[PDB]
């Protein structure tokens, strides 16, 4: 249960199921209808974002390490600076997110704790 | 279901270590 919970990915409603049996762990949002799924590497996840407790809003997200270290042009003085990739998931229950947001973090802390 | 969310009140959860 703790390693699973449904969420919204890109306006679609699917299921977010965490895999703590890996290393680094992994998140997997699969559509409810089975149209598509998004996998997440809690390790690659630059950080974990989730709606605050004071906010009835039930949503969890995982940021991704970006390559902003470059931040340069192409030739016409333009601007590239690769944008960051974060996985946003909207939960329809603070209980799911509460059970999920804890899971991810429960593992994450192990990456630093193990760092 | 046209628009009833809020991506402005989002916060970051506590995570050990800070390599920001």
């Amino acid at each position: 249960p703790s390693h699973s919970g449904a969420a919204i990915f890109e306006k679609v409603s699917g299921i977010i199921a965490i895999n703590e049996d890996v290393s680094p762990a992994e998140l997997t949002w699969r559509s409810t209808d089975g149209d598509k799924v998004h996998t997440v590497v809690l390790s690659t996840i630059d950080k974990l974002q989730a709606t605050p407790a004071s906010s009835e809003k039930m949503m969890l997200r995982l940021i991704g390490k970006v390559d902003e270290s470059k931040k340069r042009k192409d030739n016409e003085g333009n601007e590239v600076v690769p944008k960051p990739q974060r996985h946003m998931f909207s939960f329809n229950n603070r209980t799911v997110m509460d059970n999920i947001k804890m899971t991810l973090q429960q593992i994450i802390s192990r990456y630093k704790d193990a760092d | 279901d046209l628009e009833v969310l809020s991506e402005e009140l989002f916060e970051d959860v506590p995570t050990k270590s800070q390599i920001s």
